[PDB]
């Protein structure tokens, strides 16, 4: 499981 | 709704009987949300992102109502930075990207 | 166009000439590709998500067409399973979430 920007 | 990119997408969900503010996710395959209790049972699960691996509980058939529209499937509880709504919710309520 | 999200959304860019296969990622700030070669200044970075932070390189006003709409802007450069496209493109193609 992927899961993304800060 | 439509929800343009200008700001993080951030919108007020309920989950658990709480209001929580979550960023609605399009690379998310999962949906994750700051450590809290939720009912019922949960394993425990790796996922990762940008910065590597984290561990979290995964709780499965969760009721979330994301800006008024219900889903019901797994939420993943862990040290995210943010909220966030993932695919897997995302799907259930319909939403889509246009351009 | 409409991009569903029953599985991740991957389209095709052009960033440096080159098309590559990006994600469209409402939940990200930046865009983030692994393109270790480009010619070009650029600034070391870091920035963060699901596993903390990692360091990345910024370049600036760089061409990046997504799906055929053309986009310029900052582009990081790190690396990532996933090349990221994020709001900072995302809002110059007109992109928006409905549900």
């Amino acid at each position: 499981s992927l899961n993304x920007i800060x | 709704p439509q929800i343009t990119l200008w700001k993080r997408p951030l919108v007020t969900i309920r989950i658990g009987g709480q209001l929580k503010e979550a960023l609605l996710d399009t690379g998310a395959d999962d949906t994750v949300i700051e450590e809290l209790n939720l009912p019922g049972k949960w394993k425990p699960k790796l996922i990762g992102g940008i910065g590597g691996f984290i561990k979290v509980r995964q709780y499965d058939q969760i009721p979330v109502e994301i800006t008024g529209h219900k889903a019901i499937g797994t939420v993943l509880v862990g040290p995210t930075p943010v909220n966030i709504i993932g695919r897997n919710l995302l799907t259930q309520i319909g939403c889509t990207l246009n351009f």
